[PDB]
């Protein structure tokens, strides 16, 4: 989903 | 153990597997969509990213990289011997893939734009899961719950499939990636210990804290289509010891289930 890709790209 | 459930029970910890039979697309899975700290398995993605740069910049692989002794970080058994001579880009790729040399990976990342460039390369080959956040050797902390420097077994298997067997790279670069993976020298007790006689293997191992024990690669039977295999394994205690034999057994179970 779009959220899955967003999590991979988000800063920690 | 002859099922992933039995293996994870016997070993303790958390086992992630994705194996793909490329003859049919069938997969055998365990925790295949859970994140794991990838540790040195990312060096396959790094080598591919460098090879991709060599398409846009012919001759890149033959360029000599020089570095000072003060560049060296922990576990650099090849690069520490070549301060005087330098190493070509191709030699650095071979060193980091085949021996997990830490400084070799950092030197390659410096050339291409750092950890973010490796993540961007993953996105370019269809991997929306992989994330490389830190330089060597920090990326091996393998902390439970930490998103930094993680992927899933399913994502790494899909990426290795397109890189090694698909056309993410042109044929010449693809052949070079395959040979680097084939010549791995630090994985004898992992995937390579679990394949039948006559099968050829190219793979990249990784190890970290929490007893993290990983290996991902491609297996070529003599008479069958290849199998892509990604195995990630991590444990409860920070001080746990790596378990090579867990990878070997997971490999055997994957092959038996697909056969």
């Amino acid at each position: 989903a779009a959220r899955d890709a967003a999590v991979s790209d988000a800063a920690a | 153990p002859a099922s992933f459930a039995a293996l994870e029970r016997a070993a303790g910890g958390r086992l992630g597997v994705c194996a793909i039979d490329t003859a049919t697309g069938r997969r055998t899975l365990h925790r295949a969509d859970e994140r794991f700290p990838f540790c040195s398995t990312f060096k396959a993605m790094l080598g591919a990213a460098v090879l991709a740069q060599s398409v846009a910049h012919p001759g890149l692989l033959q360029q000599r990289v020089t570095y000072g002794r003060s560049d060296l970080v922990s576990y650099s058994p090849v690069t520490e011997r070549h301060v005087d001579t330098g190493m070509t880009v191709a030699e650095l790729c071979a060193a980091t893939i085949q021996y997990s040399d830490s400084t070799a990976a950092n030197e390659l990342m410096k050339l291409i734009g750092g950890p973010a460039a490796v993540t961007a390369y993953a996105r370019s080959i269809g991997d929306d899961t992989f994330r490389l956040d830190r330089w060597e050797t920090e990326l091996n902390t393998a902390l439970p719950g930490d998103l930094r420097d993680t992927t899933t077994p399913a994502a790494m298997a899909a990426s290795l499939r397109v890189l090694v067997l698909g056309d993410a790279l042109p044929a010449a670069q693809r052949a070079q990636l395959i040979e680097w993976l084939r010549g791995n020298k630090v994985g004898d007790k992992r995937i390579r210990a679990g394949v039948p006689t006559g099968w050829r293997v190219g793979d990249k191992t990784g190890t970290g804290d929490y007893g993290t024990t990983n290996d991902a690669g491609v297996l070529w039977p003599p008479s069958r289509a290849p199998i892509v295999l990604a195995v990630y394994y991590t444990q409860t205690r920070a001080d746990a010891k790596a378990k090579d034999d867990v990878i070997a057994t997971a490999t055997r179970i994957a092959i038996a289930t697909l056969g």
